[PDB]
């Protein structure tokens, strides 16, 4: 179809996209999410045909699913699975208590699963943060909104430098490399997965030169032994203050051995050494991972 | 290193190997176009070149518009004075999916020579939308020969540039090149390519990563050997004069080997 069957509950999200509404299926009684998508003065914007024929493709538990798409002369909505929250509000929701470890650790590997999968299939995602990470209250986390996502090649091209939401924004990027690849996902992750332990940006810097700044800080200021090829890379400045690098277990105190350990490889500053989501799966963190609901009304 | 995805390239060919077959064009449609021919295609494709070259374009983006030609005119029936709408809204999308800065929609308005109106190629590009029905994401054979050259010992940039050319030739001539896949296509042009340069054959390994030999490309590597031969000759030239520049090393240039001796 479709159009006539939903119902419209509220309004639940806003992007540029962009306007996402709650609605219902009057029929099956199906609570789905509306992306409403404007049109026009250059036709379909790219973001909207990527996103779309991306997620036509990517059918995985940990991804948000794309129902459907009405498409017409002014309007285009995609239909997905509703979900009740995202992870940027469940962290808010959590102060007091912080988030449980059984859940941080399901979330995480619940996200590497979906990433594995988006990377399995040439897709980089470009935007991983909080805020589009979307949760049930059957315990599931999924990726969503892949208007910045990419379909990549092998072994890849240069793509657009935007790219990803600063905080969670990966050096090599930031340093301005001709080619990023599947790593920049996985350092994005790792912000994410500092942030669900503290409920506070890992990174929160306001400029790229202070988001570098606030990297080195934390994790030293990478030379050519813990990165080689760093000072021949565009935007390097031998100028760069050095930087020690922190005992690890100060970044997140809370955090376990295993956990500490995952979190390194996810960070590695040489996106060659950078653990990637398929590898992280197996890693020790998650030997006794369940998948628990949330320990919160949603 | 990770700008070649180790943990994740054998998936990846796999699925490219798994949607070519289902982003596969109709091999027998120009039989059923009433108004257009393999010979007007060819024209099309060869222009499609030409603008690839004028706003510099990724060979990428033809490929992918090439894809969505096809596949649209595998369903729908198209006049001859339509073919060039069905084109440039097809090379609009492709641009949007592939590119970093796609022109502007009134830059394609304008390279059709204002045979169309900013509202007709609007208007097609939802139409061919409608009919891929949104699956933009095609295996091309550019995909498949990136992936071939990570086999060479020593990556040869001869070898291939002649490779992405003779690959771009195989766009222009639906008969024969519609009955076969990307992946093929790819390994004979990468076989040919380095047969012409070095002397060298197919290797083991990528054997190993397609399941293809010598034997099972020889019906796409006598085609393609034939259209390597003739190419001087063929009525559309834009992938020659393309190829003459340093940036693709001058490989049209090199001189076909006369025999392949398989
Ligand atoms: C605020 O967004 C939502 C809220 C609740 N359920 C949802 N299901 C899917 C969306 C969503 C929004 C933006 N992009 C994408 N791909 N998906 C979503
Ligand atoms: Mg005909």
């Amino acid at each position: 179809g479709s159009m006539e069957n939903f119902q419209k509950v509220e309004k639940i999200g806003e992007g540029t996209y962009g306007v996402v509404y709650k609605a219902r299926n009057k029929l099956t009684g199906e609570v789905v999410a509306l992306k409403k998508i404007r049109l026009d003065t250059e036709g379909v914007p790219s973001t909207a045909i990527r996103e779309i024929s991306l997620l036509k493709e990517l059918n995985h538990p940990n991804i948000v699913k794309l129902l459907d798409v009405i498409h017409t002369e002014n309007k285009l909505y995609l239909v997905f699975e509703f979900l009740h929250q995202d992870l940027k509000k469940f962290m808010d929701a959590s102060a007091l208590t912080g988030i449980p470890l059984p859940l941080i650790k399901s979330y995480l590997f619940q996200l590497l699963q979906g990433l594995a999968f988006c990377h399995s299939h040439r897709v980089l995602h470009r935007d991983l943060k909080p805020q589009n990470l979307l949760i049930n209250t059957e315990g599931a986390i999924k990726l969503a909104d892949f208007g910045l996502a990419r379909a990549f090649g092998v072994p890849v091209r240069t793509y657009t430098h935007e790219v990803v939401t600063l905080w969670y924004r990966a050096p090599e990027i930031l340093l301005g490399c001709k080619y990023y690849s599947t790593a920049v996902d996985i350092w994005s992750l790792g912000c994410i997965f500092a942030e669900m332990v503290t409920r506070r940006a890992l990174f929160p810097g306001d400029s790229e030169i202070d988001q570098l700044f606030r990297i080195f800080r934390t994790l030293g200021t990478p030379d050519e032994v813990v990165w080689p090829g760093v000072t021949s890379m565009p935007d390097y400045k031998p100028s760069f203050p050095k930087w020690a690098r922190q005992d690890f277990s100060k970044v997140v105190p809370p955090l376990d051995e295993d956990g500490r350990s995952l979190l390194s490889q996810m960070l590695h500053y040489d996106p060659n050494k950078r653990i990637s989501a398929k590898a992280a799966l197996a890693h020790p963190f998650f030997q006794d991972v369940t998948k628990p609901v949330p320990h919160l009304r949603l | 290193s990770v700008n070649e995805v180790p943990d994740y390239h054998e998936d990846i060919h796999t699925y490219l190997r798994e949607m070519e077959v289902k982003c596969k064009p109709k091999v027998g449609y120009m039989k059923k176009q009433p108004d257009i021919t393999n010979s007007m295609r060819a024209i099309l494709v060869d222009w499609l070149v030409e603008v690839g070259e004028e706003y510099k374009l990724q060979n990428e983006t033809l490929h992918l518009a090439v894809n969505y030609i096809d596949r649209f005119l595998s369903s729908m029936s198209v006049l001859r004075g339509k073919l060039q709408l069905v084109g440039t809204a097809a090379m609009l999308l492709a641009s949007k999916f592939e590119e970093i800065y796609p022109p502007e929609v009134a830059e394609f308005v304008y390279i059709t020579d204002d045979t169309y109106t900013k509202k007709q190629v609007l208007r097609m590009e939802h139409l061919v939308l409608k009919v891929l029905a949104f699956d933009l994401a095609a295996p091309t054979i550019n995909q498949f020969l990136t992936q071939y050259f990570l086999h060479q010992q020593p990556a040869n940039c001869k070898v291939e540039s002649l490779a992405m050319f003779l690959g771009e030739l195989s766009l222009i001539d639906a008969d024969p090149y519609l009955k076969y896949l990307p992946s093929v296509i790819a390994a004979a042009a990468f076989h040919l390519a380095l047969y012409t340069v070095t002397g060298q054959s197919w290797p083991e390994s990528l054997v190993q990563k397609t399941g293809y030999t010598l034997e099972t490309l020889k019906p796409c590597l006598l085609d393609l050997h034939q259209t390597y031969l003739r190419a001087p000759q063929h009525a559309q030239q834009s992938i020659r004069e393309k190829y003459k520049n340093s940036k693709y090393h001058g490989v049209s240039l090199l001189n076909p080997p006369e025999t392949l001796n398989v």
